[PDB]
């Protein structure tokens, strides 16, 4: 079964990168404005100390997994003036001049995608403040653009060492040529792969325009942790009240420092808790981190020769988006669409010798007998150029007689 | 949490961002590498005495790459 | 260091030995501050025991990752671009480490490159000539066939490359004549 | 908690695989399902070892 | 793969003189290309 027509088919994969980062105050959680739960508390500093340098280092990690996530080029390249590429569409993969950063539609489309009374402010009088990220929004996106714009003009060698310009005639070629496509079939239907692709990125538009739950179970996770954080200041752990002036107030210290105490120990079982929770999410945002970078690597820069690594199909090229708290993958995937089905033989005896071949294959359709490939459908002429002697042909299990025409007959005559 | 109050002291040099009110250093109009961070896309260093002076980090060497659509 | 400081702590107790406790007070009394303490130093214990768990996970995974490196750099010659250092891998030489290991990947890399004018294509007789795995290249006036790697200009024979229908179905393509040294050899 | 998965669906996912490898090859993980017999596929999985 | 096959002018491909070249030995080749053209 030789395969005959093929349909370019664009896939995405979502992939989380980082997070956000949450900075929790031992002595603005548990007490407060109090004298006495403070005098008792500093006893306990050191374990507020190791929960403020694991929250310190929960938060660099972060960081650190954004760099080494998006930051992975060294030359910011910008969007060549000249349009001319061969018919192809990039209007939604390039920063619009509309929009103040350096997204284009799908990625303007996927960012949109994701007192007391107050949850901020009230938040913000435990100790609870969100720290702001490193790398912001307009980085991110000007480090996609550096990155589509190095895989539109250089397509791979900028990841690696020296950048050199290609066209992309030339790129897709070798491209094809890298899984065992032919530079003819390319070049006889460009036309009709480029509207291929047109319809594939207009179908990946119109799907993202009608879920993100990858971007969104974090985001849902981190605010449920929240909640149970400020609900956690309701419990007493046996007490008679969660406010400690309100202890004091009808009972003598000598009397409620018990109470003070074990109010104490339950918001440190809760803060600590809350820390080896953040550190497991932490833990899983550095491993998909991880993983995302080596995608990009692997499948972006460079071509990837792993099944089922970099979307289902043959992998040819990438083109990364820009996402909160993330990144979207464009990878290329050619898949065989129509296949014909035709006798098969492993081998053809001539005149008392087998002729073996390099890379190809013999067929016949019940008339001829042709050589062609096991990727693309095309018949050529059995020649002594393309095959082998490599025996006899009382030796081969399956073989039938077949004559074989010789280039090079009519030319020593 | 200060939007420049719920300050010390007056201080000197003071710069709002996005980061908050830092009091103590000087902005300037170059770009070096990131040293120490502080918020939203803001690194200080402790360079010209010495003093500190908040500055944006730059992604690198930023130029408009050239494109061949006929050579190679 | 943390976990000797963390006998220092009095946990909420007047101190922090148990034997400057059972010294001055009877047990039937001390047996709360005993009771005390014993949570304080469990409480330390655990989280110094996660601590340890998390930084063992941490060795492990880098560990996973020497192994890779290992198995891909040294033992063989890896494929994957931006892994076994910066450029095209070629070998490597494992050197030993005090609770490591040092590795010393050889990475071609491209240094000078001047520019040429390329081809999709070239007509000879009414036929399109494509290259076999090559590209072609054009110091100004001629045309040259050389690798995707080096510059090596060769002449543009019929053995580099093959017939694969009319010049009218290619866009891009330019007239160039072909040397074809299977002539002479014929006379 | 009794699992979503049993071993009778495991040992038919395994059995449906180990079907598909001796049948399409490796086509079928990748695309398509298209026929080619066991010579076939061990010739080309042996020319790309030398 | 141990495959004895004769050297001949279709299996290799000429690439400069053997003054340039550091490892070499003297040995000639067959070329199928001559008697054939007989």
């Amino acid at each position: 079964a030789i395969p005959t027509n093929f349909t370019i088919s664009v896939t995405t994969e979502i992939l989380p990168v980082s997070m956000t980062k949450t900075s929790v105050d031992c002595t603005m959680y548990i007490c407060g404005d109090s004298t006495e739960c403070s005098n008792l508390l500093l006893q306990y500093g050191s374990f507020c100390t190791q929960l403020n340098r694991a929250l310190t280092g929960i938060a660099v990690e972060q960081d650190k997994n954004t760099q080494e996530v998006f930051a992975q080029v060294k030359q910011i390249y910008k969007t060549p003036p000249i349009k001319d590429f061969g018919g192809f569409n990039f209007s939604q993969i390039l920063p619009d001049p509309s929009k103040p950063s350096k997204r284009s539609f799908i990625e303007d489309l996927l960012f949109n995608k994701v007192a007391a009374r107050d949850l901020i402010c009230a938040q913000k009088f435990n100790g609870l403040t969100v720290l702001p990220p490193l790398l912001t929004d307009e980085m991110i996106a000007q480090y996609t653009s550096a990155l589509l714009a190095g895989t539109i003009t250089s397509g791979w060698t900028f990841g690696a060492g020296a950048a050199l310009q290609i066209p992309f005639a030339m790129q897709m070629a070798y491209r094809f040529n890298g899984i065992g496509v032919t530079q003819n079939v390319l070049y006889e239907n460009q036309k009709l792969i480029a509207n291929q692709f047109n319809s594939a990125i207009g179908k990946i538009q119109d799907s993202l325009s009608s879920a993100l739950g990858k971007l969104q179970d974090v985001v849902n996770q981190n605010a449920q942790a929240l909640n149970t954080l400020v609900k956690q200041l309701s419990s007493n752990f046996g007490a008679i009240s969660s406010v400690l002036n309100d202890i004091l107030s009808r009972l003598d210290p000598p009397e409620a420092e018990v109470q003070i105490d074990r109010l104490i120990t339950g918001r440190l079982q809760s803060l600590q808790t809350y820390v080896t929770q953040q550190l497991i999410r932490a833990a899983e945002i550095r491993a998909s981190a991880n993983l995302a970078a080596t995608k990009m690597s692997e499948c972006v820069l460079g071509q990837s020769k792993r099944v089922d690594f970099c979307g289902k199909g043959y992998h040819l090229m990438s083109f990364p988006q820009s996402a909160p708290h993330g990144v979207v993958f464009l990878h290329v995937t050619y898949v065989p669409a129509q296949e014909k089905n035709f006798t098969t033989a492993p081998a053809i005896c001539h005149d008392g010798k087998a002729h073996f071949p390099r890379e190809g294959v013999f067929v016949s359709n019940g008339t001829h007998w042709f050589v062609t490939q096991r990727n693309f459908y095309e018949p050529q002429i059995i020649t002594t150029d393309n095959t082998f002697v490599s025996g006899n042909c009382d030796v081969v299990i399956g073989i039938v007689n077949n004559t074989v025409y010789d280039p090079l007959q009519p030319e020593l005559d | 949490d200060v939007n420049c109050w719920r300050v010390y002291s007056t201080g000197s040099n003071v710069f709002q961002t996005r980061a908050g009110c830092l009091i103590g250093a000087e902005h300037v109009n170059n770009s070096y590498e990131c040293d120490i961070p502080i918020g939203a896309g803001i690194c200080a260093s402790y360079q010209t005495s010495q003093s500190i002076i908040a500055y944006t980090m730059s992604l690198g060497a930023e130029n408009s790459v050239a494109y061949s659509n006929n050579s190679i």
